[PDB]
C-alpha cells in the first residue's frame, strides 16, 4: 500500500483540521464529525458530494453507510464500502458516537475512506 | 453557500432508501 500522496489527516494541518471541528462542536454538538474521502487511487466510486458529514449521535455507524450511498447515489449494481479509519465495518455493532470516540483522534474528526472495494488490503 | 464551514452535511436516515 506504498502511499505517495499525503492523507487528509496528514496533509491538512491538524490544528486546522481540529478547528474546523470546533465549529461543528459549537454548532452541532449532538453530531459526530467525520471525514469521508475517496480511497487513495479510487477511480471506481465517484467523488463524494461533500467531505464533511454530520452524523446523528443516536444511530449506528451503519446508518452513515446507508447515508453515503444516498450521496453517491449509486445503483443496486454498484458496490460501495465505507472504510472506517481504512478498515471496513463488516461488523457494525457500535454507535457512530462510540465508533468515533473509539477511532477519531484528539483532533476530534473521523477519517473514513470509501470505495468499491472492502477487501483491497 | 460554500464560502465557509458554517455547516457540514446532514446525515439524515429519513432520506435513505
Amino acid at each position: 500500500s506504498m502511499p505517495s500522496e499525503k492523507t487528509f489527516k496528514q496533509r491538512r494541518s491538524f490544528e486546522q483540521r481540529v478547528e474546523d471541528v470546533r465549529l461543528i462542536r459549537e454548532q452541532h454538538p449532538t453530531k459526530i464529525p467525520v471525514i469521508i474521502e475517496r480511497y487513495k487511487g479510487e477511480k471506481q466510486l465517484p467523488v463524494l458530494d461533500k467531505t464533511k458529514f454530520l452524523v446523528p449521535d443516536h444511530v449506528n455507524m451503519s446508518e452513515l453507510i446507508k447515508i453515503i450511498r444516498r450521496r453517491l447515489q449509486l445503483n443496486a449494481n454498484q458496490a460501495f464500502f465505507l472504510l472506517v479509519n481504512g478498515h471496513s465495518m463488516v461488523s457494525v455493532s457500535t454507535p457512530i458516537s462510540e465508533v468515533y470516540e473509539s477511532e477519531r483522534d484528539e483532533d476530534g474528526f473521523l477519517y473514513m475512506v470509501y470505495a468499491s472495494q472492502e477487501t483491497f488490503g | 453557500m460554500s464560502g465557509g464551514d458554517d455547516d457540514w452535511t446532514h446525515l439524515s436516515s429519513k432520506e435513505v432508501d
